C-alpha cells in the first residue's frame, strides 16, 4: 500500500513521520484482525481494549465502539469504517439479484481483510454459520481483482483428490520445463481460485485425516503435489485455494488438522443479526415498493415483521430437533425475491394484499419445512399474530383466511385463487393429462 | 529469399550454418503462407464490405446475415488496427492467433458469399447482361460499384466488343468505350455517375 | 450453385491472376486418351471463339498466354470436329531411340 | 362490412352432443355447419335456423378434426381410432376409410386443389392422401413430438404444422421440406392459421417493416401457443412480427377476421377475445362458455362466429 | 407435464454400474443445455446405488 502511494504521489513521496505513523496504526490493526479474526464480536472487542489498556500506541478517540471498527487510512490516521459507506438506493430491477450486495459494516470490513489476504495468493478459510454470507464476501471482495477467476468446488462427506484433479484436468493443462512440471491455467496471465464450499465434510478417516485435507496442504506449503500417473512431481504456478466451512460444531462437520491450518487464516463471519438485517432488507423492501407507489409507507412495518418473524421462527426451531431446521438470511432473500415476483405485474395492490403476499411467502418459505403438526400450527397462528402486531387497523379476515393460495394457473399474473375453481380446473386439466 | 536459402542449403558449407538456414527457412514460410491467406481473405473482405454497404435494405431481407458480417466486420476492423498499431512484419508475423484467426475468418467470409445466391439472383433480373457473368465475379461487380477499377476485368463478359471503358482522373465520369485491340469510340455526352 | 472441377478451377485461377499467373507461360496438359464426352466440351475453346462455356452462362475467355496440350497415344475415337482444331505434331515411334 | 365483431348474447345454444366438442367449422356453399366431438359423432346443424339436421356415424373412437373442401362437396374427418374418413356430403355417406397412422390422427386438411388431404399424428409423421384413390403418396418428418395440427397455405404450395416440440415448422410441399423452423414459444405450440390476402397491407404497416420495397409481402402464422400468448410470423427462416400477451390459459383456437383486420381467439380460459392486433391489443372480450372452449370458426361471407367447448355445446354468435 | 418440462427418469435396474449413471446425467445435460429442452429430472433414494 505505502509503495501504491509512492506511485500515485510522484511528486511528493513517502515521508517517514508518515510512514511510522502509517505503519504503527497499521500494525496495531493487523495484530487485531490476525489475531481475532476468527472469534466473536464480544470476544474481538475484548482482545481490542486489552491491547488499547496495555500499550501506548496512538488509538482513536472512542468511548464506546471498538478499535476494530476503524481503518487504518493511508495518510496515516484512524478513520470509521462506517463512514466508508453510505445508505444506498438499489435499483428495481436487481432487488434480490444473486450479485447485488448492500454494503454494511461487516461486508466492507470482511472485504477488505478478504482482498488483504488474496492480494498476496494465500489461502484462506471462511468460517461461519450457513447461510451467513461467506460466498458473497469472497465474491464481492474478489470482483475487485480482474486477475482472479473463481472456479466453484463442492466439497462432499466422499470427497477424494480427484475431484481436485478433475477441476486440474479441465481448468488448466500440463506441461513440461526443464525444471520439471507446472501446472497452470490455460487462461494466460490469469490466477486460479478455488473455492472449496465444505471444507470440513470430507470423511475423517479411522485414524484422524482427511485425504483431501492432507492434499491440499501438501499442495499448499510444498507448492505442488505427486502424479500418480507416472509419479512425477508437478509444481503450480498461478493457483491458489480458498475455503468455506461451518463450524466445527456443527452435527457434520470435523476439525481441520493443525497442520493444514497453520497455513490457512480463518476469519468468521456470523449472521447480521437484527439491527443489520433490518437495514440491509429495508433498503431491499424500499427499492421492491416503488412498483406501487400506494404501498411506499408500508416499507419499514414490513421489513421489521419479515425481521421479526424471522428471529422468532430462527430461535423455535433449531437444528437438534430436525437435521433440516437451518433458517438464514437466505430465507429472508428468497421472501424479498417472492414478493417482489407476485407484485411486478400487478402494479396496483391494497395493503391487505400486500400483506396476503407476504403470509404466503412467510408460508412457503417456514412452513413446508416443518415435520409435525404442533409446529405447522405455530407457524400459522405466529405469523398471524406477527402480521396484527406490525399492521393495526387492518382487514384481517379480507387479507388472511385458511386457504390463502396464490397460483398463475387461472390467471395470467400470480394473483391468489380460490381453492373450488382451482380444483375444477386440475380436475379438468387432470383429464386431459390422462390421455397425453 | 527462399530460392536463396535452398540454393545455398544444397553447397557447399552449410552444415555450419545449418539451424539458422533452418530458421529462416521456416519463418519465411510462416510468412508465405500468412500472407497467402491474407491476400485471398482482403480480397473477398473489399467487396463484402462494398456490398454490405453501399448497397442498401439488405437488412430487411437477410437480418441474420447483415448482423453476422455486421459482426465480423468489425472483428476485421479490430485485427487490422492492430497491424496498424503494429505495421513490423515480425510483429505480425508473431501475433498469437493470427493465422487460425485469419483461417477462420477466410472460413465464415467464404460461408458469407455461398450465401447470397437469391439476392445475386435479384441483381441479375435487375441487370439483364448480368446473366452471363458468375456469383463470385456478380459479387465483386456489385461490391466494386463505387472502386471501378475491376470492372475492366468484367466488361468483356457482358458486353460484345466493350474490353474496358476509359474514364476522367477523377474515376467517376465514363467518356467511352474501349475494345482489346485499342478502338475507342467517344460518347457524344458522357453519364454522371 | 455452381461447383468448379480440375479444368474449370485452374483456367479460372488463371483468369483471376491473384497471385499472377497472367504473366507467366501457362500450359494445360490433357495426359489421357481423347473421346468425344469432354472434348467436344472444349471444341469452343479450341476453336476461333477461344471461349469456354458453362450451363451457368458464365464463359471464360482464354488468355493469349495459356496453350492447351494434349500427350495423347492415338486418335481412334476422337472425331474431325476434335482433330479439325488443333496441330498435330506426330512422335513417331523412332523419334525416340 | 370488414368490421362486424360477434357480441353476447350468443344466438342459440345447441346442445346436441355427448363428450366435448373437439372442432367446429362452417360450410362454404351451403347455410349448414359441422362439429366433431368426443363422442366418434359429426352432427351437422343449420346455423341459420338452429336445428340439428343430422349425424354421420361411422368413427370408433373420438372424432378429433375435420375439414371441407373448396367445393363444399367433401368432409374429410380424422379420429383417435387412427383413421382417416372422407365424407360424401352429397349423400353424407363414407367413401373409404384410410388408414396408415401409427397413433392418434390429431388434424387433417383438404388442400385448395382439391385432390390431397394432410393429417398430423402422434407418431411425429405428417402424411399426404390421395383423395381419389386413398393411398399416402408423401410422409412428412422432423418434428420431436406429437404433432397437433396442421395447415396448408392459401395457395397449397406450402404447409403449416404445429407440435409438442414446442416448435411450428413450415415447409413447401413439392420437393423441398422445412423451409423454417420457428422456436419462440415456451410451451407446446397449438392452433395455427395462415393469414388471408386481404391482410397484408394491415400486417405491413402493423408490425415495423418499411414501405414493401421487396416484393411479395410473404405469408403470416398466426400463434399456437399453450403460453398464453399469439404470435405471428414471416417469410423465409421466420421472424417474430408482434407477440399479443394478454391471454388468460391455454390458446386452443386462432383465425383472422374476413377483413383481414381483427384477430379472433379462443381459450381455455372459458373465453373468445378479438384482437386488434394493429395495436397489439385486445379490443373486445366474450365469456363463451361454461368450460374450455376447444374451437372457433368464422365464415367468410355472413356474420356469424361459431364455438365449440367442452362444455358440450357449440355456440353461433351473431356479429354487429 | 403442465409446466412444459420434459420428465427423464433413469430406470435403474440390476448391474447398473456409475458408467450407465454417467451415460444418463450425460444425456440429460445434453438435451438440456445444447437443444434447450426444459428437463425435469426425477431420481429416486432407491436410485442411488
Ligand atoms: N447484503 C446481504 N447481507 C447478507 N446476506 C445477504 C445479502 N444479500 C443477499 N444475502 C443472502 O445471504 C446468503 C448467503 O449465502 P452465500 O453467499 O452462499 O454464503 P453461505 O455460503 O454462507 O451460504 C445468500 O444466499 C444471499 O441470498
Amino acid at each position: 500500500n505505502v509503495a501504491q502511494y509512492n506511485a500515485n504521489h510522484p511528486d511528493f513521496p513517502m515521508q517517514i513521520e508518515q510512514l511510522e505513523r502509517y505503519i504503527q496504526r497499521y500494525l496495531v490493526y493487523a495484530i487485531l484482525w490476525s489475531l481475532s479474526g476468527d472469534s466473536r464480536l464480544k470476544m474481538r472487542a475484548e482482545l481490542g481494549e486489552y491491547i488499547r489498556r496495555i500499550t501506548t500506541v496512538p488509538l482513536p478517540t472512542a468511548p464506546n465502539i471498538p478499535i476494530i471498527d476503524y481503518e487504518v487510512s493511508i495518510s496515516g490516521e484512524w478513520s470509521p469504517w462506517q463512514a466508508k459507506v453510505p445508505q444506498i438506493e438499489v435499483e428495481t430491477h436487481k432487488v434480490a439479484a444473486p450479485d447485488v450486495v448492500v454494503p454494511t459494516l461487516d461486508t466492507v470490513r470482511h472485504e477488505a481483510l478478504l482482498y488483504t489476504w488474496l492480494a498476496e495468493h494465500k489461502p484462506l478459510v471462511l468460517c461461519g454459520p450457513p447461510g451467513s454470507g461467506k460466498t458473497m464476501t469472497l465474491f464481492s471482495a474478489l470482483r475487485a481483482l480482474p486477475d482472479m477467476e473463481v472456479v466453484g468446488l463442492n466439497f462432499s462427506s466422499a470427497t477424494t483428490p480427484e475431484l481436485l484433479l478433475k477441476t486440474f484436468d479441465h481448468y488448466c493443462e500440463y506441461r513440461r520445463t526443464p525444471n520439471g512440471v507446472v501446472l497452470a491455467p490455460v487462461q494466460l496471465g490469469k490466477w486460479l481460485v478455488l473455492f472449496c464450499d465444505e471444507i470440513n465434510l470430507p470423511d475423517m478417516d479411522k485414524y484422524g485425516t482427511q485425504r483431501v485435507i492432507s492434499f491440499i496442504r501438501q499442495m499448499v506449503e510444498h507448492g505442488g503435489f505427486y502424479r500418480t500417473s507416472d509419479q512425477t512431481w508437478v509444481k503450480l504456478e498461478r493457483i491458489q485455494f480458498v475455503g468455506a466451512c461451518n463450524p466445527p460444531t456443527d452435527p457434520g462437520r470435523k476439525p481441520l488438522s493443525h497442520r493444514f491450518l497453520r497455513h490457512v487464516p480463518v476469519v468468521y463471519v456470523d449472521y447480521p443479526g437484527p439491527a443489520s438485517l433490518t437495514q440491509i432488507y429495508g433498503t431491499f423492501n424500499r427499492a421492491m415498493l416503488r412498483l406501487i407507489p400506494s404501498l411506499r409507507t408500508y416499507a419499514e412495518p414490513l421489513t421489521a415483521a419479515m425481521v421479526e418473524f424471522y428471529t422468532m421462527s430462527q430461535e423455535r426451531f433449531t437444528q437438534d430437533t430436525q437435521p433440516h431446521y437451518i433458517y438464514s438470511p437466505r430465507e429472508m432473500t428468497r421472501w424479498v425475491r417472492g414478493i417482489f415476483e407476485a407484485l411486478r405485474p400487478l402494479e396496483t395492490l391494497p395493503v391487505e394484499g400486500l400483506i396476503r403476499i407476504w403470509a404466503h411467502e412467510a408460508l412457503r418459505l417456514f412452513q413446508d419445512r416443518l415435520v409435525e403438526d404442533e409446529e405447522r400450527r405455530w407457524t400459522d397462528e405466529n405469523i398471524d399474530t406477527v402480521a396484527l402486531k406490525h399492521f393495526p387497523n387492518i382487514d384481517r379476515e379480507k387479507a388472511m383466511s385458511r386457504p390463502i393460495l396464490y397460483s398463475n394457473w387461472l390467471s395470467k399474473d400470480y394473483i391468489p385463487v380460490d381453492q373450488e375453481e382451482l380444483r375444477d380446473y386440475v380436475k379438468a386439466r387432470l383429464k386431459v393429462f390422462y390421455e397425453e | 529469399h527462399i530460392n536463396s536459402v535452398s540454393a545455398m542449403k544444397l553447397s557447399p558449407y552449410y552444415k555450419v550454418f545449418e539451424e539458422d538456414a533452418l530458421s529462416w527457412e521456416d519463418k519465411l514460410n510462416r510468412i508465405m503462407a500468412l500472407f497467402d491467406v491474407w491476400i485471398d481473405v482482403q480480397r473477398r473482405w473489399v467487396y463484402l464490405e462494398g456490398i454490405f454497404t453501399g448497397s442498401a435494405d439488405i437488412k430487411h431481407l437477410l437480418p441474420v446475415e447483415t448482423q453476422r458480417f455486421q459482426s465480423i466486420s468489425t472483428e476485421f476492423l479490430a485485427l487490422m488496427k492492430k497491424v496498424s498499431k503494429s505495421p513490423l512484419v515480425m510483429d505480425v508475423l508473431n501475433i498469437q492467433g493470427v493465422q487460425r484467426s485469419l483461417e477462420r475468418l477466410a472460413d465464415l467470409l467464404g460461408k458469407i458469399q455461398k450465401a447470397l445466391g437469391e439476392y445475386l439472383e435479384r441483381e441479375r433480373s435487375s441487370f439483364p447482361r448480368f446473366y452471363f457473368v458468375g456469383d463470385e465475379d456478380l459479387l465483386e461487380i456489385i461490391g466494386n460499384s463505387k472502386n471501378v477499377a475491376k470492372l475492366q476485368k468484367h466488361f468483356k463478359k457482358m458486353f460484345a466488343g466493350v474490353s474496358s471503358i476509359i474514364l476522367n482522373e477523377d474515376n467517376s465520369v465514363v467518356l467511352g468505350i474501349s475494345s482489346r485491340e485499342g478502338e475507342e469510340v467517344m460518347f457524344k455526352t458522357p453519364v454522371s455517375i | 450453385e455452381w461447383t468448379d472441377g480440375l479444368f474449370t478451377h485452374v483456367l479460372r485461377k488463371i483468369i483471376d491472376s491473384v497471385r499472377g499467373e497472367l504473366q507467366k507461360r501457362q500450359w494445360i496438359v490433357f495426359d489421357g486418351d481423347v473421346d468425344p464426352e469432354w472434348v467436344e466440351n472444349l471444341n469452343s475453346v479450341l476453336d476461333d471463339n477461344k471461349l469456354l462455356t458453362l450451363p451457368n452462362g458464365e464463359r471464360l475467355s482464354l488468355p493469349p498466354n495459356v496453350r492447351i496440350m494434349f500427350e495423347v497415344q492415338d486418335l481412334k475415337y476422337a472425331t474431325l470436329a476434335t482433330v479439325s482444331r488443333c496441330g498435330m505434331v506426330w512422335f513417331s515411334e523412332d523419334v525416340l531411340s | 362490412p370488414k368490421e362486424w365483431i360477434p357480441r353476447p348474447p350468443e344466438k342459440y345454444a345447441l346442445s346436441g352432443h355427448r363428450s366435448p366438442v373437439t372442432r367446429v367449422i362452417f360450410h362454404p356453399v351451403f347455410s349448414v355447419m359441422v362439429s366433431a366431438s368426443e363422442d366418434a359423432t359429426i352432427k351437422v346443424w343449420d346455423y341459420e335456423t338452429g336445428d340439428f339436421e343430422r349425424t354421420l356415424k361411422g368413427h370408433t373412437d373420438s372424432v378429433q378434426d375435420i375439414s371441407f373442401d373448396h367445393s363444399g362437396k367433401l368432409l374429410a374427418s380424422c379420429s383417435a381410432d387412427m383413421t382417416i374418413k372422407l365424407w360424401d356430403f352429397q349423400g353424407f355417406e363414407c367413401i373409404r376409410t384410410m388408414h396408415g397412422h401409427d397413433h392418434n390422427v390429431s388434424s387433417v386438411a383438404i388442400m385448395p386443389n382439391g385432390d390431397h388431404i394432410v393429417s398430423a399424428s402422434r407418431d411425429k409423421t405428417i402424411k399426404m392422401w390421395e383423395v381419389q384413390t386413398g393411398y399416402c403418396v408423401k410422409t412428412f418428418t422432423g418434428h420431436r413430438e406429437w404433432v397437433r395440427m396442421v395447415r396448408p397455405n392459401q395457395d397449397g404450395t406450402l404447409i403449416a404444422s404445429c407440435s409438442n416440440d414446442q416448435t411450428v415448422r413450415v415447409w413447401v410441399v413439392a420437393t423441398k421440406e422445412c423451409k423454417a423452423e420457428l422456436r419462440e414459444h415456451e410451451h407446446v405450440v397449438e392452433c395455427i392459421s395462415w393469414a388471408p390476402e386481404s391482410s397484408y397491407s394491415s400486417i405491413s404497416e402493423a408490425t415495423g417493416s418499411e414501405t414493401k420495397k421487396s416484393g411479395k409481402p410473404g405469408p403470416f402464422l398466426l400463434s399456437g401457443s399453450r403460453d398464453k400468448t399469439i404470435k405471428m410470423w414471416d417469410v423465409s427462416t421466420g421472424m417474430c412480427l408482434m407477440t399479443l400477451v394478454g391471454h388468460d390459459n391455454w390458446v386452443r383456437g386462432v383465425l383472422f377476421h374476413s377483413g383481414g383486420k381483427f384477430i379472433l381467439s379462443c381459450a381455455d380460459d372459458k373465453t373468445l377475445r378479438v384482437w386488434d392486433y394493429k395495436n397489439k391489443r385486445c379490443m373486445k372480450t366474450l365469456n363463451a362458455h361454461e368450460h374450455f372452449v376447444t374451437s372457433l370458426d368464422f365464415h367468410k361471407t355472413a356474420p356469424y362466429v361459431v364455438t365449440g367447448s367442452v362444455d358440450q355445446t357449440v355456440k353461433v354468435w351473431e356479429c354487429r | 407435464w403442465m409446466n412444459g418440462l420434459s420428465v427423464y427418469q433413469i430406470k435403474v435396474h440390476r448391474k447398473y454400474t456409475g458408467e450407465d449413471f454417467d451415460e444418463d446425467l450425460r444425456t440429460v445435460l445434453r438435451r438440456s443445455g445444447c437443444k434447450n429442452e426444459k428437463i425435469a429430472f426425477i431420481m429416486d433414494e432407491s436410485n442411488v446405488l
